[PDB]
RNA sequence: GGGUGGAGCAGCCUGGUAGCUCGUCGGGCUCAUAACCCGAAGGUCGUCGGUUCAAAUCCGGCCCC
RNA sequence: GCUGACUGGGGCCUGUAGAGCACUGAUAGGGCUAGGGGGCCCACCAGCCUCCAAACCCUGUCAAACUCCGAAGGGUCCCAGGUGGAGCCUGGGAGUGAGGGCGCGAGCGAUAACGUCCGCGUCCGAGCGCGGGAACAACCGAGACCGCCAGCUAAGGCCCCCAAGUCUGGGCUAAGUGGUAAAGGAUGUGGCGCCGCGAAGACAGCCAGGAUGUUGGCUUAGAAGCAGCCAUCAUUUAAAGAGUGCGUAAUAGCUCACUGGUCGAGUGGCGCCGCGCCGAAAAUGAUCGGGGCUUAAGCCCAGCGCCGAAGCUGCGGGUCUGG
RNA sequence: UCGCCUCCUAAAAGGUAACGGAGGCGCCCAAAGGUCCCCUCAGGCGGGACGGAAAUCCGCCGGAGAGCGCAAGGGUAGAAG
RNA sequence: UCGAUGUCGGCUCGUCGCAUCCUGGGGCUGAAGAAGGUCCCAAGGGUUGGGCUGUUCGCCCAUUAAAGCGGCACGCGAGCU
């Protein structure tokens, strides 16, 4: 029972588990289409942006372990910078190319629950809350 | 490493029986005891197939001992190559002869462009106190060139030692 | 038991290199020839596996005579 | 007239079987090295380096005419047991001097012959008288003085022919194997075993996807994986061989390496044993003695019974020989 | 092919067959015989003028493989030499 | 089996086997078709006339769907030659 030499070398490395915000992390279908989303096998030296290995190994006896305990989104079992670049790196969405780029679960630490009307497909958060200076501030 | 295989006693009891209940009848002997005992086959294998007579066994025998020995002699049957004896030779106070795997990393670490390296490769008969018995002993610098015969007064010797055969077989050749 | 440079044949035996003649080619001697004295090119030695660092040169099959 | 075959105990004699390599030779591989074998700065003539290559060093064998060893058995002598259609001695009468099969050990043969020739046993011969073997001189049982409508058994048998079990248990085979012939062959079958992967989840399948400059350098009207030689570069990786398949006016279109996914339990390989299967074609009409039989009326391991001969018992008689 | 000798076959006494395997004898020696006293091989390694693998010599080593008139076997240096 | 079992070839009459020559089935093909190649099933029937020679067998002529191989005391002389 050598017990897959990925549960050791892929078992997320033991890496990047508490790297990049060890919350937040990923959702949706690790991947239908290889004729829409591009920008693989080009960045000069690695990609090391589309995904390592093995949804299940984890999913199951990976625990808490080092991340930010929050709870809301969508379903059960099926990038560094966090909620910012979301939809700036792959995965349009809907239609994306190839239609229904659905969802997953995601928790990260204030208050989500579907979070694809709110911070998923390209929202302004950090530019256009600059109306709390003379809007319900100041008469 | 050593091994352990529970060693039963054993007096009458004709042998062609224990061989149609699947034990291995043998013999225990040194300069101060000699009795007749019996194992069982199925252990036995699983055990000698690397047991492979270097190495010691325990062979933890009942009557509350626990005698320390090597293989020395095993008579398989002629016709099937299965073993119908065996000789267990008690370790005692110091010292006795035995035979030595030898491990390679000798010249040119396995053979210069695959010509005439053609050595002497097996084990070897040494004489060493039953203390410092080592599991293997690597055949050692790499300096042996083309057509090099550096024969078998060579490589390390770890402590306990002898010159045990032929101070020089041939264990580089051509 | 034979299958070798174009023809004829030696070389196998005794396995570390295939050669004479004639033909051909060119030269020597002729006044110009014939012959003659000299070399030139060319085969891998039916073919198949093995041996050996080597075998047309050892071994055995098939082949054609 | 206790001396005999056979037997017990001893004492020496032997050179087989088996094994062995020390002699005699034969022998595979390596080492180390005369002499060749070929090659070099060549004749001072010796300078090395890798098939032959004697003796030696291990490492492995072979032998009727080799033996460092060597049983069992066999022969002989002594002391004993053995009173036997036994032994010995003298003498009278013969017949026989074509043997044969079987077992074991050989030789010749073809590790052929119901072959041939010795050896030791046995049997037919002469027991072609009796039971079994279907039938059948010599295989198994057993040495037939005669009589009996009595008994028990041997080989072999007990479903019917056909006497006695369709007897008892526990396994196996599905071929009519049994009622067969081999090298070999193979998801037949039933057991023992070993390794291999698997509940962060494997083997089936059903979901996805194998995109690069992509001309892969090189080939090249073009081979842009799929006509071919491939620097088989590497840009890598949920994953993707510049490509295992079909595709092919180079492309369009297509599939499999490989991960991931859903379902969620065993899975795939190796060896062994018992029995069976293919391999399996011959000459009038078929069949294992026949009919028939398949948790047997077939094979393997137990066990209980019974049947069964001219054998042994019983009863009666006959002679012969002892006492 | 035919008598004699040796080995094998010949199955550990003797004996044992075949157009089975493989070899010899039909002589020789007045010294090769009798006896007494002596002496020990063959090879192998070094050394040694003409001498080489060897002629003869010295050294050490060498339990019998030499020798025993001729085949083979048995025997044999504590002699048969 | 020698107080006999007539030895080859032909003729006549056959019959049986199948390891099939043709005919009817069939698989694979480097099977387009046609026509073959090869292996499988199949013994029901069929399987020619001539020249040569004692011949069997062969080799030829002309054909054919094809000119099958064996067994039967190399079938068959109390049937013939
Ligand atoms: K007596
Ligand atoms: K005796
Ligand atoms: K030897
Ligand atoms: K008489
Ligand atoms: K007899
Ligand atoms: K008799
Ligand atoms: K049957
Ligand atoms: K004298
Ligand atoms: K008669
Ligand atoms: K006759
Ligand atoms: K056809
Ligand atoms: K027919
Ligand atoms: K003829
Ligand atoms: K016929
Ligand atoms: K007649
Ligand atoms: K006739
Ligand atoms: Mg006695
Ligand atoms: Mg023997
Ligand atoms: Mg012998
Ligand atoms: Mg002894
Ligand atoms: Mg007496
Ligand atoms: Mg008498
Ligand atoms: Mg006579
Ligand atoms: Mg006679
Ligand atoms: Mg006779
Ligand atoms: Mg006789
Ligand atoms: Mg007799
Ligand atoms: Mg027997
Ligand atoms: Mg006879
Ligand atoms: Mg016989
Ligand atoms: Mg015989
Ligand atoms: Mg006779
Ligand atoms: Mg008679
Ligand atoms: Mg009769
Ligand atoms: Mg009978
Ligand atoms: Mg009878
Ligand atoms: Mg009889
Ligand atoms: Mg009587
Ligand atoms: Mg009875
Ligand atoms: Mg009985
Ligand atoms: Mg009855
Ligand atoms: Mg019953
Ligand atoms: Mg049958
Ligand atoms: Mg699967
Ligand atoms: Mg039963
Ligand atoms: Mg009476
Ligand atoms: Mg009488
Ligand atoms: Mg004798
Ligand atoms: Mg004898
Ligand atoms: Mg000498
Ligand atoms: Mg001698
Ligand atoms: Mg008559
Ligand atoms: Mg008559
Ligand atoms: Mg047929
Ligand atoms: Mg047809
Ligand atoms: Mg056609
Ligand atoms: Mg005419
Ligand atoms: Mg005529
Ligand atoms: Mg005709
Ligand atoms: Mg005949
Ligand atoms: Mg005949
Ligand atoms: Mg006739």
């Amino acid at each position: 029972m050598p017990n897959k030499r990925n549960v050791e070398l892929l078992a997320t490395l033991k890496e990047n588990l508490e790297r990049a915000q060890g919350s937040f992390f990923l959702v949706n279908y690790q991947g239908l289409p290889a004729k829409e989303t591009h920008a693989l096998r080009q960045a000069l030296k690695q990609n090391g942006a589309r995904l390592f290995v093995a949804k299940n190994t984890l999913i199951r006896l990976a625990l808490k372990e080092l991340g930010l305990p929050e709870l809301d989104g969508l379903q059960g079992p099926s990038d560094p910078v966090a909620a910012a670049k979301t939809l700036v790196q792959f995965a349009k969405s809907n239609p994306k190319g190839i239609p229904q780029v659905k969802s997953g679960l995601l928790q990260g630490q204030i208050l989500t629950a579907k979070d694809v009307e709110a911070l998923a497909e390209l929202p302004t958060m950090d530019e256009l809350r600059a109306e709390l200076v003379g809007v319900l501030q100041a008469p | 490493m050593e091994y352990r295989l529970k060693a039963y006693y054993r007096e009458g009891e004709k042998p062609s029986a224990l061989r149609r209940a699947g034990k291995l009848p043998g013999v225990m002997y040194n300069r101060h005891l000699n009795r007749k005992v019996y194992v069982d086959l199925v252990e036995f294998d699983k055990v000698f197939r690397q047991a492979s007579i270097h190495h010691v066994i325990v062979l933890e025998l009942p009557d509350g001992q626990s005698l320390p020995t090597l293989v020395r002699q095993v008579n398989l049957d002629k016709r099937r190559r299965r073993p119908e004896h065996v000789d267990f030779f008690v370790l005692s106070d110091e010292p006795v002869e035995m035979y030595v795997p030898l491990r390679f990393v000798g010249t040119p670490a396995g053979v210069r462009a695959g010509g005439v390296l053609q050595e002497i490769h097996r084990d070897i008969l040494v004489k060493v106190s039953p203390r410092n018995i080592p599991e293997f002993i690597e055949v050692d610098v790499s300096g042996l060139e083309i057509g090099d015969s550096l024969h078998a007064s060579d490589l390390k010797l770890p402590p306990g030692v002898e010159l045990a055969v032929s101070p020089e077989e041939t264990i580089a050749a051509v």
